[PDB]
């Protein structure tokens, strides 16, 4: 349901740095060796589609947890270190 | 009129004019010390807070 804006992706990045790790190697594989966009189309969707996958996973497992950390992120644009309030209710209830 | 200006009997109180020297404050080496520990314990909370500041950079940073 998010819009994978910059506050969504960087708030769940976290999430993502765990579960999205053997696509997103795949596709630094793929970019390392030719910086075709072309070429490195077929591995920028597989990437692509597993991130949408985990942002609806967390918004429905996470839904007033992750609303609250999103739009605190976008207030102080993106710094962990300001409020982190949110950010231990999120992963509170998000086991990652 | 038999009733002069003058000291009162046995004369007036003692007085001092001789210069007297408070010396008040650290002395010595006081000051030294405590301004080398101070340097040496803050150079070392320095790098501390250095440290936890270069975590939490590359933290952002593998964000």
């Amino acid at each position: 349901n998010p819009i994978p804006t910059s506050a969504v992706l960087t708030a769940s990045a976290k999430h993502i740095g765990m579960r999205c790790m053997p696509e997103n190697v795949a596709f630094l594989k793929c970019k390392k060796n030719d910086p075709n966009p072309e070429k490195c189309l077929d591995k920028g969707r597989d990437v692509t589609r597993c991130v949408l996958g985990l942002l609806k996973d967390l918004h429905q497992k996470c839904q007033k947890e992750m609303d609250d950390y999103v739009g605190c992120m976008y207030y102080y644009t993106n710094e962990f270190d300001l409020c982190r309030k949110e950010q231990e209710a999120f992963e509170k209830v998000c086991p990652l | 009129p038999l009733l002069q200006d003058g000291p009162p009997p046995g004369g007036f109180a003692p007085v001092r004019y001789a210069r007297r020297i408070s010396n008040t404050g650290p002395s010595a080496m006081a000051m030294f010390l405590a301004v080398s520990g101070a340097f040496a314990w803050g150079m070392y909370q320095v790098g501390q807070g250095n440290k936890i500041r270069r975590a939490l950079k590359e933290e952002k940073y593998a964000a």
